[PDB]
């Protein structure tokens, strides 16, 4: 994991996203979603990540 | 073979309706201008 100052992007496509292996899991600390609500990411679709 | 005195009444009253068509399309502050768009990305509170 690379320090806040050279923080590393990696871009995420071609691909389907599933956030339910990720909302169903209770293992981080904190999940705080602007402009959408997590729960209803497996509806939409996305041009980049 | 004039009639601008009827004109200037279909002409204002198709400029008013054109400008109650076109501001469905502002967002007067919010994320979308669509409400579809809101519902679908959002839960209700």
């Amino acid at each position: 994991f690379a320090s806040v100052y050279a923080w590393n992007r990696k871009r995420i496509s071609n691909c389907v996203a599933d956030y339910s292996v990720l909302y169903n899991s209770a293992s981080f600390s904190t999940f705080k979603c602007y402009g959408v609500s997590p729960t209803k990411l497996n509806d939409l679709c996305f041009t980049n990540v | 073979s004039a009639l601008g005195k009827l004109q200037d009444v279909v002409n204002q009253n198709a400029q008013a309706l054109n400008t109650l068509v076109k501001q469905l399309s502002s967002n007067f502050g919010a994320i979308s201008s669509v409400l579809n768009d809101i519902l679908s990305r959002l839960d209700p509170p």
